[PDB]
RNA sequence: GCCCUGAAAAUGGAUGGCGCUCAAGCGUGUUACCUAUACUCUACCGUCAGGGUUGAUAUGAUGCCCUGACGAGUAGGCAGG
RNA sequence: AAAUAUGUAAGAAGUCCUUGUUACUUAAUUGAACGUGGACAUUUGAAUGAAGAGCUUUUAGUGGGCCAUUUUUGGUAAGC
RNA sequence: GGAAUACUGCCAGCUGGGACUGAGGACUGCGACGUAAGUCAAGGAUGCUGGCAUAAUGGUUAUAUGCCGCCCGUCUUGAAACACGGACCAAGGAGUCUAACGUCUAUGCGAGUGUUUGGGUGUAAAACCCAUACGCGUAAUGAAAGUGAACGUAGGUUGGGGCCUCGCAAGAGGUGCACAAUCGACCGAUCCUGAUGUCUUCGGAUGGAUUUGAGUAAGAGCAUAGCUGUUGGGACCCGAAAG
RNA sequence: GAAAUUGUUGAAAGGGAAGGGCAUUUGAUCAGACA
């Protein structure tokens, strides 16, 4: 990570600063839209009691 | 004085600051150095290693005096000259007229060499010298005169 | 010496936050959202009323 | 010495008050209290007497009259909070009253002025009272809670 | 209640006045808190503290240890400050001019210092001369040269001087102290 | 010596500048807020329209309330409780949600109640029981200069700047949120709604993530 | 499932007692309500901490002043009295 | 082959470059270790918290314990 | 097709009733309303009116009434215990003094320190004075014979308050006591090496070593006193069977 | 000339102990502060 950080720091410096290179933890996920083209919700119910034995 | 004393403060508390379980009884350890080799050995090795047993030669009817021999280091030496007298000698450091110092008269038996005396002749009367002590002195241009 | 709540005490409301004057002036607390028509795909309602 | 004198004494200077901020703002009476309204008196010398509200005086009190010759109550002060304000109203629109103020009741038998003032106000009111029938009797009579009366439910 | 996370009502654990009862000291301290409070010079609050120091945490600065300090690079004209007694050292032969400011100069110390054309200054004169302690060199004496710390930390393999009265052989130098008598330390 | 009105001015007027700045800043967030809010509302509709499903971003900010007393708490939760500055009952703090605090929350569910807090309730938190940690000391907010004083380093020079940095979980949330002393609220006014507190919300008790239902509570206790 | 049978001990006696049967019982739901030395706000005492203030021409500088947080306790320690 | 629990790492005591020292070491100024000189600052390298951190001396009482949930041994069992 | 309503949520929308509190004591702040003068609910209660001026309020006390409250001391895991002591009251009634000590602190003097064995002196067991020694300290180390502390600015390195210099400030460099880490040098012990020389076995320079010491490396001590702690003492007080 | 303990006088309470805590009624007693 250090070798890597030194890089994208000089890669950024020689560019126009703007870095952000601390590790941040898992962020919550963003909004998003889920389609139905090809995908209508299948409805499930719970199932009666059985045995097989 | 009693008045500053912690017993004064314990008055009214049942057990005088000595426990209700463990009490203040007469002598639990045993008395004195009892059990140095048993229930008190942990405290004796650590804090007093080397305590038990023997090492060395016995010397019957030794008389300290026989071995009387205060040391003085060149470190001082120049002290034994009274101060006013001192600079009279520090300046005009030379052969032909250099201070005599009877270190025995000062009440020393050996002259050791803890380091550096000015570059100035002294005549040093002593009973004993360390090899270095004497060397250093000669480097100022003095000598050591053995006496008794 | 004695904490005054805004929320109650109108005076210190306005000590903090100057916007409170226009906020209240322009109602805002009761803003009338612009009315739109957009109605949901049959897929949406179908599967809503499915079992 | 019996006792050994403090090493420090308090100042006997009294400080001045912090400049308090407590404006005396005017008291708006409950809407139910309007000049010409009959009042039930909940307390006092004339407790339970039924009486006419006349003017709101500058010391917050209410000016009332009985009228005297109906029920014996003279022009008088009464505290707005010891007073059930009914729903029955007589017009007070011909009753000068503006004469009457706090100074008028400077404590300091009965001043011929008062005895006069009283008759002049009561004549106006009786003129009025006598319009609605049985009002005069109503005013003549004291009020009392009967068995069964539940103040938190009666309309007055 | 509160799940406390730290002992409640703990005293700072630092002195706040001297423990001593000496007016003069109480005065010096009076001066220096005033200086410490109204000068933002860091040199003053350092002193203010040391004035509370117990005699142990006040080992003497020797006049030779002073002459050494002035042999620092660019230090020979600084005025050393010592918040304790200063003592004389027969072992230096050449002592410099300077200006030593202290709580006490021993007879010899002040002697030697002055003989070299120096000046012994009380801490309050040091104040008037140098309110922000301009140009001062604060020296401390050797705290750990005390005879007592010799015995602190006593235990096996720590090599640290028995608490012992009479010494010489026959005095704790056998079993436990050599390889030929049970074991060694 | 001038100053009379002289440097009374150079202050007083300069004070007006700051209210100016604050006024426009607050008017701004208000826009920000509505149009953010409204943008979701129309996102959900626009999707239904299109035969699809708008799944909101998971929440970035939660608000935690210690629900359990002080005793018989096992070490690991008890340490974490401290780490989130919840060391007495009914006090409460904001927590920025990441995996690495999410796991914290996880560990202390049986002792706290928490959910997503509205703008309405972060505002009435800060306005009414908002205190700063200033050389410790726990100073009440109550004037904007108390804030600019310390949170100003970071932008943020008002009680509403505070709130904003908190609800939007800004780039300086660590500093902003820590500045606020753990809120110390009372017991829910009209009770907990449950007969037994120490169960999950789902099981009819009070602890756990009860989501947007945190607000209804936090109010009653504030 | 509830209820009954299965179901035997020694002074008279215990859903805590009275007593309760579309319960004052069993399961389950929904509200309201009662009340801890706990929580919230406030006063006062004390402890610890951070600030301020030797400037006379009046009285404690170990003082005076501002501010914050904290307070269970045997054995035991220390402090001020 | 889990769950719980457990070692280490997450930078200034950092990462590179330039080429001194030795008796060690290499076929070998090869290496090893310790350096000199030079290049890069707080998004200087995850989170949360921190009424601060470190360090020293000395001494009391105590060294019969018992209980709960879970794991668990002996015992038919036990308020063992 | 087009409304209503429920439900959930929001308002820095308005508004009624009731309760507890009124800390502070010139001014000083942040504000609010005014075109303005000014006003205000804005860094903590004021106004107006009445009653008593006394046992009215309040304290104390006895009793009654609601709720609540087992006997202390003790050993104990656990006592109100069907565990011990204690019928009652007064007066006695138990961590002391000493010798030598550890840590800490205050004070005197400081490479020194300690007048009080003694002498001198006296307003007489006081206070005042003092010669010589002595004690502890200023050298360690070896069983001992013995030997005995600078390669160097009394060393290098790393942190280090403070001070110095530059800078408006931030910072940057310079120096760095104490203290801490580390690598070294010095003295003794141990082992090795064994020059110049020599009463031919003395002598032991010199340079070394995973060895070792309560050491050196610009002294910190000595003395008085105190709390706590240690040991011997009848040793906190009372107690055997015994010898 | 204390206390335990006792006699008289006065006041009060007492359905198988008495004493105690918070609170107030009632009786007795009392300090202050008022101008
Ligand atoms: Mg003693
Ligand atoms: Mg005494
Ligand atoms: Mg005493
Ligand atoms: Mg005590
Ligand atoms: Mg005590
Ligand atoms: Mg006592
Ligand atoms: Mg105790
Ligand atoms: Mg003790
Ligand atoms: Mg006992
Ligand atoms: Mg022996
Ligand atoms: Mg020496
Ligand atoms: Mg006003
Ligand atoms: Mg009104
Ligand atoms: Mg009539
Ligand atoms: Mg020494
Ligand atoms: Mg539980
Ligand atoms: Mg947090
Ligand atoms: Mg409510
Ligand atoms: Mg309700
Ligand atoms: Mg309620
Ligand atoms: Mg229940
Ligand atoms: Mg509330
Ligand atoms: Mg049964
Ligand atoms: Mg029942
Ligand atoms: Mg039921
Ligand atoms: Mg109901
Ligand atoms: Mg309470
Ligand atoms: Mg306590
Ligand atoms: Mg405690
Ligand atoms: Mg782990
Ligand atoms: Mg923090
Ligand atoms: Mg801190
Ligand atoms: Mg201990
Ligand atoms: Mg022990
Ligand atoms: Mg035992
Ligand atoms: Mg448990
Ligand atoms: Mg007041
Ligand atoms: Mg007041
Ligand atoms: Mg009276
Ligand atoms: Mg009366
Ligand atoms: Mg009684
Ligand atoms: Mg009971
Ligand atoms: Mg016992
Ligand atoms: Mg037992
Ligand atoms: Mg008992
Ligand atoms: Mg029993
Ligand atoms: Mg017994
Ligand atoms: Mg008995
Ligand atoms: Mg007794
Ligand atoms: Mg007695
Ligand atoms: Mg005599
Ligand atoms: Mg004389
Ligand atoms: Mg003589
Ligand atoms: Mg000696
Ligand atoms: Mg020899
Ligand atoms: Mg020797
Ligand atoms: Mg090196
Ligand atoms: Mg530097
Ligand atoms: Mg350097
Ligand atoms: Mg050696
Ligand atoms: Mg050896
Ligand atoms: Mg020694
Ligand atoms: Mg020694
Ligand atoms: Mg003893
Ligand atoms: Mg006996
Ligand atoms: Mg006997
Ligand atoms: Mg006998
Ligand atoms: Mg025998
Ligand atoms: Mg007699
Ligand atoms: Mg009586
Ligand atoms: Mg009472």
């Amino acid at each position: 990570r250090v070798k890597a950080n030194a890089a994208k720091r000089a890669e950024a410096k020689a560019q126009g600063v703007a870095v952000q290179l601390k590790r941040q933890p898992a962020q919550p996920r963003e909004s998003r839209i889920v389609s139905t083209e090809g995908n209508v919700p299948q409805t499930l119910a719970p199932v009666p009691y059985e045995t097989f034995i | 004085p009693s008045r500053f004393t912690k017993t004064r403060k314990h008055r009214g508390h049942v057990s005088a600051g000595k426990g209700r379980i463990g009490k203040h009884r007469k002598h639990p350890g045993g008395r004195g150095m009892a059990g140095g080799q048993h229930h008190h050995r942990i405290n004796m090795d650590k804090y007093h290693p080397g305590y038990f047993g023997k090492v060395g030669m016995r010397y019957f009817h030794k008389q300290q005096a026989h071995f009387w021999k205060p040391v003085l280091n060149l470190d001082k030496l120049w002290t034994l000259i009274p101060e006013d007298k001192r600079d009279q000698y520090l300046k005009s450091a030379s052969k032909e007229t250099a201070p005599v110092i009877d270190t025995l008269a000062a009440g020393y038996g050996k002259i050791l060499g803890k380091g550096r005396i000015p570059n100035v002749p002294v005549i040093v009367k002593a009973r004993f010298v360390s090899k270095l002590a004497e060397e250093k002195i000669r480097a100022a241009g003095g000598v050591v005169e053995l006496i008794a | 010496v004695l904490k005054k709540n805004p929320l109650k005490n109108k005076q210190v409301l306005l000590r903090l936050n100057p916007y409170a004057k226009v906020f209240a002036a322009e109602k805002l607390g009761s803003k009338k959202a612009e009315k739109t028509g957009t109605k949901p795909a049959a897929v949406f309602t179908e599967t809503l009323k499915h079992d | 010495s019996a006792q050994k004198a403090p090493k420090w004494y308090p100042s006997e200077d009294v400080a001045a008050l912090k400049k308090t901020r407590k404006a005396a703002r005017p008291q708006k009476l409950r809407a139910s209290l309007v000049p010409g309204t009959v009042l039930i008196l909940l307390a006092g010398r004339f407790r339970g007497k039924r009486v006419v509200y006349l003017k709101h005086l500058e010391d917050n009190t209410l000016l009332i009259s009985g009228p005297f010759k109906v029920n014996g109550v003279p022009l008088r002060r009464v505290n707005a909070r010891y007073v059930i304000a009914t729903s029955t109203k007589v017009s007070v629109e011909g009753v000068n009253v503006e004469k009457f103020n706090v100074e008028y009741f400077a404590k300091e038998e009965i001043k011929a002025e008062r005895v006069e003032d009283q008759k002049v106000v009561d004549k106006a009111l009786i003129a009025e009272i006598k319009k609605t029938p049985l009002l005069k009797q109503y005013l003549s009579a004291s009020f009392s809670l009967k068995n069964g009366d539940k103040p938190h439910m009666l309309k007055f | 209640g509160i799940d406390h996370t730290s002992k409640q009502h703990k005293r700072s654990g630092h002195r706040t006045a001297p423990k001593s009862d000496n007016v003069y000291l109480k005065l010096l301290v009076k001066l220096y808190t005033f200086l410490a409070r109204r000068t933002d010079a860091p040199f003053n609050k350092v002193v203010l503290k040391a004035l509370f120091l117990s005699k142990i945490n006040r080992p003497p600065v020797s006049v030779s240890r002073i002459a050494r300090a002035l042999k620092q690079e660019g230090a020979a004209n600084k005025t050393v400050v010592v918040v304790g007694t200063v003592t004389d050292d027969a072992r230096i032969f050449e002592f410099p001019k300077t200006t030593v400011a202290a709580l006490r100069f021993t007879a010899g110390a002040r002697a030697k210092i002055v003989k070299a054309g120096g000046e012994c200054i009380t801490l309050d004169q040091l104040a008037v001369r140098a309110p922000k302690g301009q140009n001062t060199l604060i020296l401390r004496g050797p705290r750990n040269s005390r005879e007592a710390v010799r015995h602190f930390g006593m235990g096996p393999h720590k090599g640290k001087a028995p608490r012992i009265l009479s010494t010489g052989r026959k005095f704790e130098r056998a079993r436990g102290r050599r390889r030929s008598k049970g074991f060694k330390v | 010596a001038e100053q009379v009105a002289a440097e009374r001015a150079a202050r007083k007027a300069a004070n007006k500048e700051k209210r100016a700045i604050i006024l426009e800043r607050n008017a701004a967030y208000q826009k920000e807020y509505e149009t953010a809010e409204r943008n979701i509302i129309q996102a959900k509709r626009d999707a239904k329209a299109a035969g699809s499903y708008y799944v909101e971003a998971q929440h970035k900010l939660v608000f935690v309330v210690r629900i359990k007393g002080i005793n018989k708490i096992p070490p690991k939760p008890r340490k974490v409780l401290q780490l989130l500055r919840l060391t007495r009952i009914n006090s409460g703090t904001f927590v920025k949600v990441t995996k690495a605090t999410l796991e914290l929350l996880k560990l202390i569910e049986p002792y706290v109640a928490y959910g997503y807090p509205s703008y309405s309730t972060i505002r009435q938190l800060v306005y009414k029981r908002g205190f700063g940690k200033i050389n410790k000391q726990r100073v009440p907010l109550s004037d904007n200069a108390i804030i600019e004083a310390n949170l100003g380093k970071y932008g943020i020079l008002s009680i509403d700047d505070l709130i904003h940095e908190i609800i939007t979980v800004g780039p300086h949330f660590k500093q902003a949120n820590n500045f606020l002393w753990p809120f110390k609220l009372s017991n829910p006014s009209g009770g907990w709604g449950v007969p037994r507190k120490f169960k999950h919300f789902i099981q009819g008790g009070s602890f756990g993530n009860r989501e947007e239902f945190i607000n209804k509570l936090v109010k009653s206790m504030n």
